[PDB]
RNA sequence: CCGCACAAGCGGUGGAGCAUGUGGUUUAAUUCGAUGCAACGCGAAGAACCUUACCUGGUCUUGACAUCCACGGAAGUUUUCAGAGAUGAGAAUGUGCCUUCGGGAACCGUGAGACAGGUGCUGCAUGGCUGUCGUCAGCUCGUGUUGUGAAAUGUUGGGUUAAGUCCCGCAACGAGCGCAACCCUUAUCCUUUGUUGCCAGCGGUCCGGCCGGGAACUCAAAGGAGACUGCCAGUGAUAAACUGGAGGAAGGUGGGGAUGACGUCAAGUCAUCAUGGCCCUUACGACCAGGGCUACACACGUGCUACAAUGGCGCAUACAAAGAGAAGCGACCUCGCGAGAGCAAGCGGACCUCAUAAAGUGCGUCGUAGUCCGGAUUGGAGUCUGCAACUCGACUCCAUGAAGUCGGAAUCGCUAGUAAUCGUGGAUCAGAAUGCCACGGUGAAUACGUUCCCGG
C-alpha cells in the first residue's frame, strides 16, 4: 500500500533489531524471581524508556510482495491473492492444487 | 436449618443444604463439611445439633448471609462514588466488564425496548 | 494350523489368528467381555462364528488398532470371516452368501468448503 | 558405524532416481545397505480466498507433499563415504547425511 | 425421488434379540447414534413388560402393534387446485413406522420421571388397546370415515 | 490484573512530574497523555489533566484511587442518547 | 444372363398394381393377381448393354460402388463387391456421401488412424475402459465405412439395388455426373438411372443373380 | 464463468514448475522472494531477449537460472559479457555463486508467451488487434499447432467502453488432463490505458508424465 | 423433464441468554468498501499500541520512502538534557576499508531543485480477479444438400441416458466447445523396501517388543491388478438401453474431490495490486501522542449456550483421527487450590513435545424443581501476554445465581457414514477463536410420488 507504511514497517523492524539484547536482559531481570525489587523496579522503568518500536508487538506481518497487511501467509508472507498466483504459474516448486 | 445462616435449607444432602446459604457456594459447602467429617449425602434430618453448632462455627469463620451482602453492596457503592468508569456504568446500569453495548446485553440492560 | 486375517473398517484394522481347538479370544491381550464396555459389540463379533456354529474349535489371537469401538468390532468380524475363509475356502461362499465378505467402506466424508459440516449447508435465510 | 541419509523431495520420481544413484554408489564400494524404506511423507494443505473483495465462499486448496526416503548403510568403507562426498544430485533433492 | 424411489437403508436383526423390528424401533428412538443408552432403555422396558404382562414380551411387542398399528393414512396434494383430506391404505412397512413413532412419542411425552419408566408405561398401554397410541390410532381411524365423501 | 511479579506500572516522565509535585506541592495541575500509568501514594490530594483523545480532563486524585489507573477517570466516549 | 436364367430366379416379379410409378409403363409386361409383371424382353438386353458399360469402366481401371441398404441383401452386396475388388455401401446411405466427399475423407483418415494406432500400441498406456471404448469406436467406423475405406476418391460407376429406396444416392450421382446402374422395380422412378435395369429388387435370388453376373463381368473387364 | 487457470491445473501432471529447489520453512519465503526479484529483474532487462521461460533452481548451495528464449547469441550479446554482468548482478541479488544457463527455443511462434508479447508490442505499434491476432494464430497453427485461442480485453480501438474479444482456431480442449495446453497472459499499455491479452495453444496429448 | 422442487422425513431458525454481523443512533471519530439471489461470524486467516485509512493534539515540508547534483563528513556505538512523544541540544567513542593516494564504495548529514507523495475520485474509463445463473446441457461450426436467396438441414423424430448420454429412422453426415473420461482422493489384492514401523514364530525378559531376534503380520509408499451391465437370464427394433442374477472387495459413471460450454448480471472490487481521466500537492503529503475503529433508544441478520433425568454430580475405566514445532514445541522434577511457576530432558521429530480424545463405559449419587437445570450477570483475588491490559486481552479461584422450564406466523438443512451429535487439530496469531479451513467418534429418519411449491 502506501510507501510510507512500508518504510515505516521496515523502520519498526530495524528498531526492534538493535535493542533485542537489552530487551532480553530486561525481560529477564523484571521476570527474574527474587530480583532486588528495585533493580527490577528501575529496570522496568528504564525499559519503558526504550523506543516503543523495539517491541515485536508494534510490528505487523506485512506482505513482502505487495504490502497487504491482511491475509498474511506466515509461511510465505504473501497476500492471499499472490500465493494463488504462485501456484497458477508454478513458482513454488512441487506445489499443486490438492484434491483429497 | 436454624443454622448460622438463618435460612432453613432442604432437609437433604448436606452440601445441597449448604450452598443453599447465600455466600456459601459448592466450595464453601464441601470445605465446611470437610471440617465436620460427615457424609456428603447426610440429610439435615437425622443429624443432631452436636454438629449443627460446629458447622455454624465453621461458617461463622467466613462472612456470609446478610453481612456478605452488605460487603458486596459496599464494594460497589464506593466504586460508583469514585466516579470510576465502571462506577459510572453501574450508575447507568451498564455491563462494566466490557461487553457489546450494541445488542444482546439485556442482562444488565434489563427489559426490551423498541 | 494357524490361520490369520486382516479385517479393516472405517478406521480400525485387526490382525487375526486361528489356532484350532478352542474358542477363547485374546484381543490386544484382553478378553472380549473385558475388552469392550458394550455388549452388542460382543454380539456382532460372535455373529459370524455363531452362523458357522464352531465355537470351541479354534481360539483366536487378534489385534485391532485405530478408530472407534464400532469400527473396531466391525474390523474384527471382517478379519474373523477372512480367517474362516482361508481356513475353509469352501465357506468363502458360505460367508459371501452370509454377506460377511463385504469389506464395508462406509466412511466419513471430507468437510467441504462453505459447509458447516461435510454435507450440511448453512442456514441460508432464503427470505 | 551406521551411515544414515534422509532424502526429502517433492516428487517421488526424482527422489527415486536419487535413491537409485545412492544405492548404486553404495554397491560400487560394496556398501551394506538396509533399503529405501519410504517414510511417512508430509502433506501441507492451504486454502486462500481467490476473490479480492467480499467473497469468503470462494477458496482454492493447495498442498505440498515432501516425499521422504531414507537409506542406511551399516558398513561404510572410505569408498562408501567418498561417494556421498563426491555425490551428484539435482536441486529439488534434499540430503541429510549423518552417522 | 422424481425418477427413482429410495427409502431407508436395510435394517439388520439385533444380535442381542435376533428380531428385527426392535432394530428399526431403537433406531427411531435412537438419537445421533446413542446406540448403547438407547438399547438399554428398550431392553429394560421389555423386561418389565415380560413381568407386568407375563411372558411373551417379545410377542407383547406385536400385542401392542396390532392394537395400535394404523390401517389408514391421508396424503393430500395439489392435483387439481386445492387439498382434500382423503383416507387411503398403505403397505405394512409405512404403518410399522407410524405405530413405532406413535409409541416412541407416547413414552417421551409422558416423561414419568425417567425414559425407562416412561417407555415401560406406554408399551403396556399399546399392548392393551388403551392409552394414547391406540388413541391416536382412533383419531386416524375415526376422522377418516367421516371424510370418505370423495377421493 | 497485569501481574504481581512486576509490580504496578507508572511512566518515567510521570514520575518526574509527580516528584515535581513532591518538591513543589500544590501547583498547576499537570497533564499527560498516559492514562495508563498507576497512581501512587505520593500523588494524593492533587489533580491532573490527561488526554481524552482530544483534550486533557483534570481528575483530583484521592487516596482510594491510588493503585488504580488513570484511564478509569478520563472518558473518551460521550453520549447523550438519541 | 438369359431370359430363362432370369425367369427361374423370378426377375419378372414386381410390386402390387396398387403401387406403381408412371414412367415404368413401357417396361411392364402386364398384371396378374394384382401384381405388376416385369417384361424380360426389355430387361435382358438392357442388362447386357449395362454389363458392356460396366466391363468398359472396369477395363479402364474403374472404381465401382455397389449400393444397397436392404437388411436382407446387405451381406450379399458386400460379398458381391469383395468378389470383384471394389467398394460398397451396404448400410444406411449418408446424405451427401458423394457430394460431401471431404468429410468422408476425414472420416476415412480417422478410421485408418485408429486401426494403425491399435496395431502400433499405446492401448496399454490408455486405461482399459478407454482402450475398450477406442475399440468400440474403431468397430463403429468399420461398420459405417468398411466398404469405402480404400475407395481413395469418388467412384467411376455406381450399381444400385432398389433405386427408389436409395434415391438420395442417385440424386447425388446425377449432381456429380457419376453414372448410375440400378435394378429398378415397377414402383421406382427411372429418370435417375442412365443404364436402367427394370427388375425385382427384394428377392434374394434375383438380387444375387444381378450381383454375380455383374461381378463376373467386372472381373472379366479387369482381366483383359 | 471464472474458469480455472490452465497451466496451474496441469502442473506436475504434464507441466513442470518454474522453480525446483527444495528448502525448509526457514529458508523458503526468503528463498522464493529472492527468486521473485531475480525473475523480475530479468524480465525488465530482457524486454528484447525474447525470454519464454525463466526457470530458477537453487541447488544444494549454488543456484542456477535457465532461460528458454529466441535471441540466443543476442542474449549472449558478445562472449556473454551481457549475461556475464548478469551473472554478477544475480549472484549479488541472490548472494549465491550464480549459474546462468540459456537454451533457446526455435519455435517462438509455438509458445503462448512470446506470441502474446509480440501481439502487445504491435498493440503499442497501434496495429489493428483483430488483424494482429489473425496474423499470429495463422502463423502458429500453420507452423503446426493443434489449436490456438486468443483473447484481448479493454476499450479496444481506444473505445469509450471495454469491448472484449475472443477468437478460436484449430482445437483447444480445456477439460482433458492428458492434454498439453501452453497458456500465457500479457498486457499492453495504451494511452487509453491497459489491455489484457490471453493466449492458449493445444499441442497434442502427452503419454507418460513429463517423460 | 427436472432439483431435498414439494412431498416424506430428520433436526433447527424465529422464544431465552450470550456471541457475532449490519443498519440505525451517537460521536470529535465511531475509517473505507460489501448491499435481493449474488451484503450481512462480509473483505478481516484472527482492531489493547501497532494495526489505522479515523478523531484530537503534537509537529515536517525535494520530504517517511525514489532518483539525480553539489557541499561536507568514515560508517558506527553509547549516553545525557528537555519534551508526552515526535523530537531539539549535546557530550563522549570510533574516525576505518579498496585504492592507480589521486579518488571510490558503504553509508551520514546540508543545500539545490529535477521531484516525490495519494488507501484522491472515477469498477460505468479499465487490467487482473472473483460472485451468479450452472457442472444446468447445452452451445456452435465445417461441409453437404434445400430454396434465386432471408434461411434451412444436423440440433429432427422414435427410443434410451448423469448427460447434445446413446442408438436407430433419417438430407444429413461429420468436427469443435462442452458432457463424459484421462487427475487426485478412497475401497480388494499382488511386487518392492522394512527403521524411528511390525512382533508371527522363537529364546531371553524385571514382562516393558524389552532384547536378542524375527520379515512374517500391521503399517509405511512406490509399483501394480482390478468393475467393463465383462457374466447369465429377463427384456426390449434382434437397437441402444433396461430388469434381475451370478461372479465378485467392489456392479452398473464403486466412493469423493479437482475440472464451470457458452454467455448472463455496466454483478463486486481504482482500499491487494495494475491502470485511463481528473486529483491535491507546506498537504488530499508526512511525523508523533492520545482517542476512535469496541458507542447504544434501537432495529435486522448469523451463531453459541441452555431450558435436564438418553439428565446433572461424583468415582472408576475404554476406544480415535488428523496435525504442528527450533526467537519452537517443551516433557521430567518440585511447588502452586488451579490459572500456573521454577527446574530442565527431548526432539528441525515414523524418534521428542504439544499430545493425557470426548461422546463411551463401570459405580454411586441426585429423583424432576427455575432444580445439584440453566448458567448470564455483578463481587473478591489472581494468573499469564506484551512497553503497555482504564478506555477493551486471555485465563484460574472464591462468591452471586438474570432469563430461560422448548420457543407464533414464518422458515432453514439434510438421501449414508448423511443427518444429528462427541471430541481432535490447523490456518491466522506477543497475546487475543461460539468463527473458519480441517479430523475422527458415534451413528440415524424419509421419499406416494411428481399433482403440487420453487427453479430450471
Ligand atoms: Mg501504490
Ligand atoms: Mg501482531
Ligand atoms: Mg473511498
Ligand atoms: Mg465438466
Ligand atoms: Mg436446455
Ligand atoms: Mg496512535
Ligand atoms: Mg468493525
Ligand atoms: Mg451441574
Ligand atoms: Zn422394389
Amino acid at each position: 500500500a502506501k510507501q510510507s507504511m512500508k518504510a515505516r514497517e521496515v523502520k519498526r523492524v530495524a528498531l526492534a533489531d538493535k535493542y533485542f539484547a537489552k530487551r532480553a536482559e530486561l525481560k529477564a531481570i523484571i521476570s527474574d524471581v527474587n530480583a532486588s525489587d528495585e533493580d527490577r523496579w528501575n529496570a522496568v522503568l528504564k525499559l519503558q524508556t526504550l523506543p516503543r518500536d523495539s517491541s515485536p508487538s508494534r510490528q505487523r506481518n506485512r506482505c513482502r510482495q505487495t504490502g497487504r497487511p491482511h491475509g498474511f501467509l506466515r509461511k510465505f508472507g504473501l497476500s492471499r491473492i499472490k500465493v494463488r498466483e504462485a501456484a497458477m504459474r508454478g513458482e513454488i516448486p512441487g506445489l499443486k492444487k490438492a484434491s483429497w | 436449618a436454624r443454622i448460622a445462616g438463618i435460612n432453613i435449607p432442604d432437609h437433604k444432602h448436606a452440601v445441597i443444604a449448604l450452598t443453599s446459604i447465600y455466600g456459601v457456594g459448592k466450595t464453601r459447602s464441601k470445605a465446611i463439611l470437610a471440617a465436620a467429617g460427615i457424609a456428603e449425602d447426610v440429610k439435615i434430618s437425622e443429624l443432631s445439633e452436636g454438629q449443627i453448632d460446629t458447622l455454624r462455627d465453621e461458617v461463622a469463620k467466613f462472612v456470609v448471609e446478610g453481612d456478605l451482602r452488605r460487603e458486596i453492596s459496599m464494594s460497589i457503592k464506593r466504586l460508583m462514588d469514585l466516579g470510576c468508569y465502571r462506577g459510572l456504568r453501574h450508575r447507568r446500569g451498564l455491563p462494566v466488564r466490557g461487553q457489546r453495548t450494541k445488542t444482546n446485553a439485556r442482562t444488565r440492560k434489563g427489559p426490551r425496548k423498541p | 494350523n494357524q490361520y490369520y486375517g486382516t479385517g479393516r473398517r472405517k478406521s480400525s484394522a485387526a490382525r487375526v489368528f486361528i489356532k484350532p481347538g478352542n474358542g477363547k479370544i485374546v484381543i490386544n491381550q484382553r478378553s472380549l467381555e473385558q475388552y469392550f464396555g458394550r455388549e452388542t459389540a460382543r454380539m456382532v463379533v460372535r455373529q459370524p462364528l455363531e452362523l458357522v456354529d464352531m465355537v470351541e474349535k479354534l481360539d483366536l489371537y487378534i489385534t485391532v488398532k485405530g478408530g472407534g469401538i464400532s469400527g473396531q468390532a466391525g474390523a474384527i468380524r471382517h478379519g474373523i470371516t477372512r480367517a474362516l475363509m482361508e481356513y475353509d475356502e469352501s465357506l468363502r461362499s458360505e460367508l459371501r452368501k452370509a454377506g460377511f465378505v463385504t469389506r464395508d467402506a462406509r466412511q466419513v466424508e471430507r468437510k467441504k468448503v462453505g459447509l458447516r459440516k461435510a454435507r450440511r449447508r448453512p442456514q441460508f435465510s432464503k427470505r | 558405524q551406521r551411515i544414515r541419509i534422509r532424502l526429502k523431495a517433492f516428487d517421488h520420481r526424482l527422489i527415486d532416481q536419487a535413491t537409485a544413484e545412492i544405492v548404486e554408489t553404495a554397491k560400487r564400494t560394496g556398501a551394506q545397505v538396509r533399503g529405501p524404506i519410504p517414510l511417512p511423507t508430509r502433506k501441507e494443505r492451504f486454502t486462500v480466498l481467490i476473490s479480492p473483495h467480499v467473497n469468503k465462499d470462494a477458496r482454492d486448496q493447495y498442498e505440498i507433499r515432501t516425499h521422504l526416503r531414507l537409506v542406511d548403510i551399516v558398513e561404510p568403507t572410505e569408498k562408501t563415504v567418498d561417494a556421498l562426498m563426491r555425490l551428484d544430485l539435482a536441486a529439488g533433492v534434499d540430503v541429510q547425511i549423518s552417522l | 425421488p422424481r425418477r427413482r424411489v429410495i427409502g431407508q437403508r436395510k435394517i439388520l436383526p439385533d444380535p442381542k434379540f435376533g428380531s428385527e423390528l426392535l432394530a428399526k424401533f431403537v433406531n427411531i428412538l435412537m438419537v445421533d447414534g446413542k446406540k448403547s443408552t438407547a438399547e438399554s432403555i428398550v431392553y429394560s422396558a421389555l423386561e418389565t413388560l415380560a413381568q407386568r404382562s407375563g411372558k411373551s414380551e417379545l410377542e407383547a411387542f406385536e400385542v401392542a402393534l396390532e392394537n395400535v398399528r394404523p390401517t389408514v393414512e391421508v396424503k393430500s396434494r395439489r392435483v387439481g387446485g386445492s387439498t382434500y383430506q382423503v383416507p387411503v391404505e398403505v403397505r405394512p412397512v409405512r404403518r410399522n413406522a407410524l405405530a413405532m413413532r406413535w409409541i416412541v412419542e407416547a413414552a417421551r411425552k409422558r416423561g414419568d420421571k425417567s425414559m425407562a419408566l416412561r417407555l415401560a408405561n406406554e408399551l403396556s398401554d399399546a399392548a392393551e388397546n388403551k392409552g394414547t397410541a391406540v388413541k391416536k390410532r382412533e383419531d386416524v381411524h375415526r376422522m377418516a370415515e367421516a371424510n370418505k365423501a370423495f377421493a | 490484573p497485569r501481574s504481581l511479579k512486576k509490580g504496578p506500572f507508572i511512566d518515567l516522565h510521570l514520575l518526574k512530574k509527580v516528584e515535581k509535585a513532591v518538591e513543589s506541592g500544590d501547583k498547576k495541575p499537570l497533564r499527560t497523555w498516559s492514562r495508563r500509568s498507576t497512581i501512587f501514594p505520593n500523588m494524593i490530594g492533587l489533580t491532573i489533566a490527561v488526554h481524552n483523545g482530544r483534550q486533557h480532563v483534570p481528575v483530583f486524585v484521592t487516596d482510594e484511587m491510588v493503585g488504580h489507573k488513570l484511564g478509569e477517570f478520563a472518558p473518551t466516549r460521550t453520549y447523550r442518547g438519541h | 444372363v438369359s431370359m430363362r436364367d432370369m425367369l427361374k430366379a423370378g426377375v419378372h416379379f414386381g410390386h402390387q398394381t396398387r403401387y406403381w410409378n408412371p414412367k415404368m409403363k413401357p417396361f411392364i409386361f402386364g398384371a396378374r393377381n394384382k401384381v405388376h409383371i416385369i417384361n424380360l424382353e426389355k430387361t435382358v438386353p438392357m442388362f447386357n448393354e449395362a454389363l458392356a458399360e460396366l466391363n468398359k469402366i472396369a477395363s479402364r481401371k474403374g472404381k465401382i460402388l455397389f449400393v444397397g441398404t436392404k437388411r436382407a441383401a446387405s451381406e450379399a452386396v458386400k460379398d458381391a463387391a469383395l468378389s470383384c475388388d471394389q467398394f460398397f455401401v451396404n448400410h444406411r446411405w449418408l446424405g451427401g456421401m458423394l457430394t460431401n466427399w471431404k468429410t468422408v475423407r476425414q472420416s476415412i483418415k480417422r478410421l485408418k488412424d485408429l486401426e494403425t494406432q491399435s496395431q502400433d500400441g499405446t492401448f496399454d498406456k490408455l486405461t482399459k475402459k478407454e482402450a475398450l471404448m477406442r475399440t468400440r469406436e474403431l468397430e463403429k467406423l468399420e461398420n459405417s465405412l468398411g466398404g469405402i475405406k480404400d475407395m481413395g476418391g469418388l467412384p467411376d460407376a455406381l450399381f444400385v439395388i432398389d433405386a427408389d429406396h436409395e434415391h438420395i444416392a442417385i440424386k447425388e450421382a446425377n449432381n456429380l455426373g457419376i453414372p448410375v446402374f440400378a435394378i429398378v422395380d415397377t414402383n421406382s422412378d427411372p429418370d435417375g438411372v442412365d443404364f436402367v435395369i427394370p427388375g425385382n429388387d427384394d428377392a434374394i435370388r434375383a438380387v444375387t443373380l444381378y450381383l454375380g453376373a455383374v461381378a463376373a463381368t467386372v472381373r472379366e473387364g479387369r482381366s483383359q | 464463468g471464472q474458469k480455472v487457470h490452465p497451466n496451474g491445473i496441469r502442473l506436475g501432471i504434464v507441466k513442470p514448475w518454474n522453480s525446483t529447489w527444495f528448502a525448509n520453512t526457514k529458508e523458503f519465503a526468503d528463498n522464493l522472494d529472492s527468486d521473485f526479484k531475480v525473475r523480475q529483474y530479468l524480465t525488465k532487462e530482457l524486454a528484447k531477449a525474447s525470454v519464454s521461460r525463466i526457470v530458477i533452481e537453487r541447488p544444494a548451495k549454488s543456484i542456477r537460472v535457465t532461460i528458454h528464449t529466441a535471441r540466443p547469441g543476442i542474449v549472449i550479446g558478445k562472449k556473454g559479457e551481457d549475461v556475464e554482468k548478469l551473472r554478477k548482478v544475480v549472484a549479488d541479488i541472490a548472494g549465491v555463486p550464480a549459474q546462468i544457463n540459456i537454451a533457446e527455443v526455435r519455435k517462438p511462434e509455438l509458445d503462448a508467451k512470446l506470441v502474446a508479447d509480440s501481439i502487445t508490442s504491435q498493440l503499442e505499434r497501434r496495429v489493428m488487434f483483430r488483424r494482429a491476432m489473425k496474423r499470429a494464430v495463422q502463423n502458429a497453427m500453420r507452423l503446426g499447432a493443434k489449436g490456438i485461442k486468443v483473447e484481448v480485453s479493454g476499450r479496444l480501438g481506444g473505445a469509450e467502453i471495454a469491448r472484449t474479444e475472443w477468437y478460436r482456431e484449430g482445437r483447444v480442449p480445456l477439460h482433458t488432463l492428458r492434454a498439453d495446453i501452453d497458456y500465457n497472459t500479457s498486457e499492453a499499455h495504451t494511452t487509453y490505458g491497459v489491455i489484457g491479452v490471453k493466449v492458449w495453444i493445444f499441442k497434442g496429448e502427452i503419454l507418460g508424465g513429463m517423460a
